[PDB]
């Protein structure tokens, strides 16, 4: 009694994972990128 | 002797086929993005056994499908339509020249 508890949120536990999701998201974009730059490529099959 | 079939030989119908097989390769390109779409496959020996005197094919996915169900492998279709559009050009080739050599012997031309 007399006390109040507070959050118990690890602010370096966050941010270290923020910087992993935002590194883990930016390659899945360049995988993104490179699924279509081959689909391009993979299209001068059908251009007789 | 001295007959169209005896003188075309299979090159007539071997055409109708070639075709009939890129009505079913376009068929799977258009429908790939279709969810529960099944790739549809032709076979050719079949085929021109049929049209000579005269059954659902389905192609195996290499990969399994992404949760939509569309088994079209676009990478092989296009490879595919690719070949069947070269031998659909000999095969019009070796039929057009069936006529030419037909009439070449009956004028002397």
């Amino acid at each position: 009694t007399g006390a109040i508890e507070g959050s118990n949120v690890n602010a370096v536990g966050e941010m270290t994972a923020l910087i992993d999701l935002q590194r883990q998201f930016e390659m899945q974009v360049k995988m993104m990128s490179t699924a279509e730059e081959m689909d391009k490529s993979s299209d001068s099959l059908l251009r007789m | 002797a001295i007959s169209f079939d005896n003188a075309l030989g299979i090159h007539q119908h071997t055409v109708g086929v070639r075709e009939r097989n890129a009505e079913v390769i376009s068929t799977n390109i258009a429908q790939a993005n279709t969810p529960g779409y099944k790739a549809r496959g032709l076979d050719f020996a079949k085929e021109l056994q049929a049209a000579t005197s005269g059954d659902k094919l389905y192609r195996l996915p290499t990969q399994p499908d992404t949760g939509d169900g569309n088994t079209v492998d676009l990478d092989l279709e296009r490879n595919l339509f690719m070949q069947n559009q070269i031998r659909h050009q000999a095969s019009l080739d070796f039929l057009g020249s069936k006529f030419k050599n037909l009439t070449k012997a009956i004028k002397g031309e």
